[PDB]
């Protein structure tokens, strides 16, 4: 009750909806009793309940309080001003982390050694499991809120935790610590299972675990929840050199071989990288720039780099892992998405709005006999429009009455080519299902 | 012609507020009926009844049939239906013309369920940005009752205002359950009077040692206002990261802080009655788990933020509690340890989380007409007079 009164009245004003006059008046009383053990000048029912309890435990009903104190703290910073050049009560609290963290395992043992030190800190880490996930939990989207410069030299007791934030290695902290092993769950896998949820990332969170990610598959090869811990970070506001780790790290995780064979389980984790591809190839802008998306230099160079070779170099080694469940994935991606989102993605692959500069005789592919053939169906554009076009069609013909009116008139200009393009650049599809009727009918 | 414009939304609801009055010779298949046109005006259904079978509501339709005017000047009937405490009793001493027994209790609940989700709509279009609803019948939310003031009156006014609140979350939660299309946001308790909607409990908390052994209702206060705090919790889960605004990460924010300012104004004098006395430790804590029990049955991103914040200072006397209460705190702090794991929102599990959500509020929303009902037939047991 006393501390719990006392760190109460420190921790209910930063949990508000105003913060008042008291956000520089409380990180002075947080280095008062944790840092230096200074029990003056505050109540004397703290100084009653702290000898009736341990050194550790002060910090065990401490570290929530001023964690939820210092996320609130983190997430008004955005809006003060103090992004390069910290504050003094903020660097006080942050001092009072990294004593109750990494400097409260070094005197705990001696107010009151290999293996009796394990024990030791065995005891001093038993109910942790519980602060470690909201340590996890109020510092994910505030990774690059404190820059290295806002970084301060008071902090430097607390680097080696700090340092690990950037590059995702094994840190000196307990709470964070010969194949198999690696799928046994430890403190640091359950840890960064709590940690990847949240919202508010940019490019050095998400960089810093692409890099985890790159040194796990580096440990694990030489689970579909880390996917959508990955899709909540791929389908926020996403920039180009993120999209880039992204690109590859969806190809260090195809060729895993986890693949779903649908042809050798008939004797007894593809859909979300598919919508991460396609968010990322229309976020990206269209291929000629003609659209919505990102515009500039950024989002130029990334169409003939990261959409031709590092997109499409994923697709074309995902279509050679599987060759039948494709379709129902674009089927779902056409019944799922509007008209403009379609037409920006198809001009972001195909380049539909300006003419087909080819000649008239683009007909390689037009017979029902030479559905074999492996040119443009191995390349992306082919196959995306083979696995898109026998749902689009049935949407637009669901939809007649929307698309005859003369109010898409400038989008029922781009259809004008678009489809036009596959009656161009895919005459065998477009053949294929100008009379799939009679293979649907008359095959059998 | 208005007087024709709004024709059969005016016929029908003078025998409504003569059938919500009790007195209309109607059956409970056609009682719930007529509340289905008042439902089926903002495209809204109503919750699931046990008295109606699975063939009578297969064919109501959600148009606009010009009932929107009609009930926000008959608002002021369901605050005084869902106000006294004394109407559930008096549901199964009316409607006894039919042959139907297992399906009577639930319907103590469906009927003050069946009002508050139309008072969810109305009242939202008052309380849009400026709140001109709420404060012209019952302003008692703005001006709340103070820490320091607690007594029996203040006690059952209290008690009766958050059982007015808890009833319109349970109406605002049907009608986010199975019609959440509606495009004004509704909000019964607004956010900027959260700092006031914490000191609706503190009376309860403090007086509490002072207002329990009188009768039932005052013993299970505790349980009637607590399962309040887990309905705005969950209406924090439905409203902060909603589709009404223009933002939507900076309102889950100051949602998260006044949920936040909540629950550290209603927490530490249920601590405080903790640390008064140890059967007490039982009584109260008894109230805390089941409160935490729902907190785990819904899985709110508000309850993983408040785990370490109370589980290290209530394991610290954890041998003071009852039998079953150290086998339930144990039980639900393993669930915890093992839905760590399972703490992460997607893209497609909120779904099946809402299904269980909705299932949920159907048995706790019965759960709530029993404990109503039983406290009211035994708090006329305890005032036989």
């Amino acid at each position: 009750l006393p501390i719990q009164t006392f760190l109460w009245r420190q921790t209910s004003a930063f949990l508000r909806p105003k913060l008042g006059k008291q956000y520089e008046a409380s990180c002075v009383s947080f280095e008062r009793v944790l840092v230096e053990n200074k029990l003056h000048g505050l109540s004397p029912a703290l100084s009653e309940a702290i000898q009736s309890i341990s050194r550790w435990e002060l910090v065990q009903a401490a570290l929530p309080h001023v964690l939820h104190c210092t996320a609130t703290l983190l997430s008004n910073r955005n809006k003060l001003g103090h992004q390069d050049k910290l504050g003094v009560a903020e660097t006080k609290l942050l001092h009072t982390l990294h004593w109750m963290l990494l400097e409260a395992p070094q005197d705990c043992n001696n107010e009151r050694s290999n293996d009796e030190e394990e024990n030791n800190r065995r005891k001093i880490f038993q109910n942790s499991m519980a602060t470690v996930e909201l340590f996890v939990f109020l510092f994910a989207p505030l990774v690059h809120r404190i820059k290295e410069s806002d970084l301060t030299f008071r902090l430097a007791s607390g680097l080696v935790i700090w340092q690990p934030m950037w590059e995702h290695r094994q840190p000196g902290v307990s709470g964070f610590t010969p194949c198999q092993r690696s799928r046994y769950a430890t403190y640091f896998d359950v840890a960064v299972l709590r940690c990847l949820l949240q919202p508010h990332w940019s490019e050095e969170g998400t960089q810093w675990s692409l890099m985890y990610y790159l040194q796990r598959l580096r440990h694990m090869l030489e689970l579909s929840v880390v996917l959508k811990a990955v899709y909540l970070v791929l389908n926020h506001d996403i920039s180009s050199r993120i999209c880039d780790v992204a690109l590859n790290i969806v190809e260090c995780l195809l060729q895993l071989g986890v693949v779903p064979c649908v042809e050798k389980n008939r004797k007894k984790n593809h859909r979300l990288a598919l919508t991460m591809l396609i968010k990322i190839v229309k976020s990206l802008g269209c291929a000629y720039g003609c659209g919505e998306g990102h515009r500039g230099l950024s989002g130029d160079r990334l169409r003939h780099q990261v959409f031709r070779e590092n997109a499409q170099n994923c697709l074309t080694k995902l279509y050679k892992l599987d060759k039948m469940q494709f379709r129902q994935t674009m089927r779902d991606y056409v019944n799922k998405d509007s008209l403009n989102n379609v037409v920006d993605f198809l001009h972001a692959l195909l380049g539909f709005c300006m003419e087909p500069v080819t000649d008239n005789k683009a007909g390689f592919g037009n017979n029902f006999t030479t559905v074999d053939n492996k040119s443009t169906a191995q390349n992306v554009e082919g196959i995306i429009v083979s696995a898109m076009f026998k749902s689009l069609i049935t949407r637009c013909a669901s939809t007649t009455h929307e698309l005859h009116s003369p109010e898409n008139l400038g989008l029922y200009c781009d259809i004008r080519q678009l489809v036009q393009f596959i009656k161009e650049a895919h005459g065998n599809v477009f053949r294929r299902v100008a009379l799939s009727a009679l293979l649907d009918s008359a095959e059998k | 012609k208005e007087r024709d414009k709004f024709y059969l939304s005016r016929s029908v609801v003078l025998e409504l507020l003569q059938a919500l009055k009790l007195k209309s010779p109607l059956p409970d298949t056609n009682l719930l009926l007529l509340v289905q046109f008042i439902c089926a005006d903002a495209g809204t259904k109503l919750a699931e009844s046990t008295i109606l079978s699975k063939q009578m509501i297969a064919s109501v339709p959600g148009c606009g049939t010009a009932a929107m005017e009609c009930v926000r000047q008959y608002i002021n009937e369901v605050l005084d239906f869902m106000a006294d405490m004394h109407t559930l009793t008096k549901l199964k001493s009316h409607m006894k013309t039919c042959s139907q027994p297992l399906h009577e209790d639930t319907f103590g609940g469906h009927l003050k369920v069946g009002l508050a989700q139309i008072a969810a709509m109305d009242i939202s279009r008052g309380n849009h940005r400026d709140n001109k609803a709420v404060i012209r019948y019952l302003p008692w939310l703005y001006h709340p009752p103070s820490a320091m003031q607690q007594g029996p009156k203040e006690f059952i006014e209290c008690v009766s205002h958050i059982r007015l609140l808890s009833w319109l979350l349970l109406g605002s939660l049907t009608h986010n359950a199975v019609c959440p299309n509606a495009s004004s946001p509704c909000l019964p308790i607004p956010l900027d009077a959260g700092s006031h909607v914490a000191d609706h409990l503190i009376v309860i908390l403090i007086g509490f040692p002072e207002q329990s052994k009188t009768s039932v209702l005052h013993m299970c206060s505790l349980f009637h206002a607590f399962i309040f705090a887990q309905l705005w919790t969950v209406y924090c889960e439905q409203s902060a990261v909603a589709t009404n605004l223009q933002n939507q990460n900076e309102f889950s924010f100051t949602a998260i802080l006044t949920a936040l300012e909540f629950w550290s104004r209603v927490t530490p004098s249920i601590l405080q009655l903790m640390a008064h006395n140890k059967v007490m430790v039982e009584m109260v804590c008894l109230h805390v788990i089941s409160l935490m029990e729902a907190l785990q049955e819904c899985n709110s991103t508000i309850f993983v933020k408040l785990i370490p914040m109370w589980l290290p200072m209530i394991q610290s006397n954890i041998k003071h509690l009852s039998a079953g209460l150290q086998l339930r705190l144990q039980a639900i702090q393993n669930h915890v340890n093992h839905h760590s794991l399972r703490t992460l929102p997607g893209s497609g599990q909120s779904s099946a989380g809402l299904a269980a959500l909705r299932k949920w509020l159907q048995c706790t929303q019965f759960k709530m007409a029993q404990v109503e009902i039983q406290s009211s037939e035994a708090a006329s047991q305890f005032y036989p007079l």
